[PDB]
């Protein structure tokens, strides 16, 4: 979603955010109802949630901030409903990743970020910090908290 | 004792009398929730190979 702050609000912005939020709970919903029929109570999928840091902190990018907001909701109700045995929740707040190696709009700015402080990430190098969401030890943690 | 055991031996009584009902389900209860398979599935069934998975706090407990 680009250039579309609240007035602009219409057709696209709903079905992305139907796709980012509504779908998704709909998949861990029916993840659920077929872990359950099979009677399978100790083999819980790790679903990892794509988290934004930047709450509508930019603009212009209409339903996205309420999607990614909304999926934070997970953390509670992991708690507090019966699916705990099923699924678990593992939020993954990704931070900056360079693209392709050509002027995506945002690499030219990369470096003026990184002479604050920052450091920002290759696709791969992103990957490698997702995949390590998958690791035994952490595995172990989604199924405790 | 052992020897004479055939794929769904005694469902026919399981089907029918409150009083095995009881016993198997009680039984088939604790086998899911402290050794993680259902001796029912194994008795009905008679499969080949079965997975026990010890994933998430209660797959923990069967485990240990």
């Amino acid at each position: 979603e680009q250039g579309i702050e609240l007035e602009h609000i219409d057709s696209k912005s709903e079905f992305a955010h139907r796709i980012m939020l509504t779908n998704i709970l709909r998949m861990m919903g029916c993840v659920k109802k077929q872990k359950s029929a099979r009677g399978i109570e100790t083999r819980p999928a790790q679903v990892i949630l794509p988290m934004s840091p930047n709450h509508g902190t930019f603009g212009g990018d209409g339903m996205y901030s309420e999607s990614k907001l909304s999926l934070e909701t997970l953390f509670n109700r992991w708690h507090s409903e019966s699916w705990a045995n099923q699924l678990t929740v593992c939020g993954a707040i990704i931070g900056w990743t360079r693209g392709t190696g050509l002027m995506s709009a945002n690499n030219i700015i990369a470096e003026g970020i990184e002479k604050m402080g920052v450091r920002t990430f290759s696709q791969k190098e992103m990957a490698f910090n997702l995949l390590g969401l998958l690791t035994p030890e952490v595995v172990e943690l989604c199924q405790k908290s | 004792g052992q020897g004479s055991q055939e794929q769904g031996m005694g469902m026919d009584l399981y089907k029918t009398s409150k009083a095995a009902q009881d016993v198997w389900n009680r039984a088939d209860n604790h086998f899911k929730d402290t050794y993680g398979f259902s001796i029912l599935d194994i008795v009905i069934n008679n499969p080949v190979n079965l997975t026990i998975h010890f994933g998430g706090e209660k797959g923990k407990r069967i485990r240990e």
